[PDB]
């Protein structure tokens, strides 16, 4: 049981060790302690799982190694030389410390990296995040941060990107429709908004169809005139 | 209750290679002792460490410390 | 041989023991926290060193068959075949700025991209660039047609998806179109969630 009171964060690795039979190795410049009362028992996988979210709480952060047991840092960085990186199968868990990236496909990933640098500024060395002309979009984070962030870009970018669909029309003109369309629903004093989530026209002559592309919500309106 | 001036400071559980490990605090100092080792302070033997109180022979009997 | 300078202590408790080659991979580890780092050589045996730099003058390089093992400092290099090597280098500069005279990025218009680090970032780097830049790179294939015309559709493609009032982003991930009037086909060229867009619309 994790009954711990006012208990060293030095005699905190150096018991709990002993309990894991782990080795580890401090660094300096490490000075502190907690207290805790616990309830119910926490050894078998649980006890690693708690221990490494106590170290995050005070953001002392370690990294788990494979040869050799796991060490405790002052730069809390991923700048360690040590970031085992997730392939969107382990997500792990919101204690460890990950290095996950992906390539974005619909929205530019630039504006999106102030509004994330910012909601995501973790202050004690947290991700950062990063453009690249292949769009890649990439960060280090936390393993919980992975679950928010990745339900973030999947919700937004699901949103009702390009697609494209058409009408037929049985007698009526058609150069000479869409040659009005964009009169009488074209722009304002300001713009509804910027160049997405609004709906292009153009049209061939020769099957007397016209041609729209757009949004789940935007469309139906250009619908709605013809 | 027992009468030694002493302050737990730390309980865990028995780890995998030993029988029982348990943090004691005496005169502002930590040191870590186990189940069979004489106590540096007073001439007393740690009979048993459980996970709810500790069974100390002192003086040829046994005294219950509780939890700070 | 010791340098000065050099002023510090350690303190552990072990459980396992490690003589037979985790005893020099755990020495160098324990080396490597304090950031005091050390060099070894094949006639005589390792040194210690306050500088930390790859500048020492020794630098055994991999050559991409031995990554080492996370306790060495190397000196890597990897010909970068798709992308401007220039970007990447602040973003890499910083989330890898070793604040221990750590590695460094450089550009040449050979598109060498080199680095030193440690041993252990080179796995973490090299996964990245290997994710990044097989991120589906330029690829062509084309589209016959049946009966339509040819120079009227891509002269009327480049009018209905072209632009924004800001732009969707850079020039890549993004395809272009042309047609010859030839056989009566059409070209494009792009990425595998770029493309599948202009088939849906031919």
């Amino acid at each position: 049981s994790a009954s711990f009171k006012g208990t060293d964060i030095q005699e905190f690795i150096n018991t709990v060790s002993k309990n894991l039979n782990k080795t580890v190795i401090i660094d300096p410049s490490v000075r502190g302690t907690i207290t805790v009362r616990s309830y119910d028992m926490l050894n078998e996988e649980q006890y690693y799982q708690f221990f490494l979210s106590v170290l995050d709480v005070y953001g002392f952060a370690v990294i788990n190694m494979n040869n050799g047991v796991l060490k405790v840092v002052r730069a809390k960085d991923a700048k360690t030389s040590a970031v085992p990186v997730a392939s969107a199968a382990a997500p792990g868990e919101g204690d460890e410390v990950v290095t996950r990236v992906v390539p974005l496909t619909n929205v530019a990933a630039r504006d999106l990296a102030p509004l994330l640098r910012q909601l995501n500024d973790n202050a004690g060395a947290g991700s950062v995040v990063h453009y690249e002309p292949s769009n890649v979009l990439l960060m280090t984070g936390r393993a919980a941060v992975i679950k928010r962030l990745l339900t973030i870009v999947e919700r937004v970018d699901n949103a009702g990107d390009r697609s494209v669909v058409t009408v037929p029309l049985s007698w009526a003109s058609a150069a000479e429709v869409v040659k009005l369309v964009t009169e009488l629903n074209k722009d304002t004093s300001k713009s509804a908004l910027p160049g997405s989530m609004v709906a292009n026209v153009v049209a061939d002559e020769r099957t007397n169809a016209v041609l729209v592309s757009g949004e789940p919500n935007s469309r139906q309106r250009i619908i709605a005139m013809i | 209750v027992s009468s030694l001036k002493l302050r737990l400071a730390g309980l865990l559980a028995s780890s995998n290679p030993a029988r029982s490990i348990a943090i004691i605090e005496k005169g502002n100092q930590q040191v870590s002792l186990s189940t069979g080792d004489p106590l540096p302070g007073y001439d007393a033997r740690i009979a048993a460490i459980l996970p709810d109180r500790i069974i100390v022979n002192y003086q040829g009997r046994k005294e219950a410390i509780l939890l700070f």
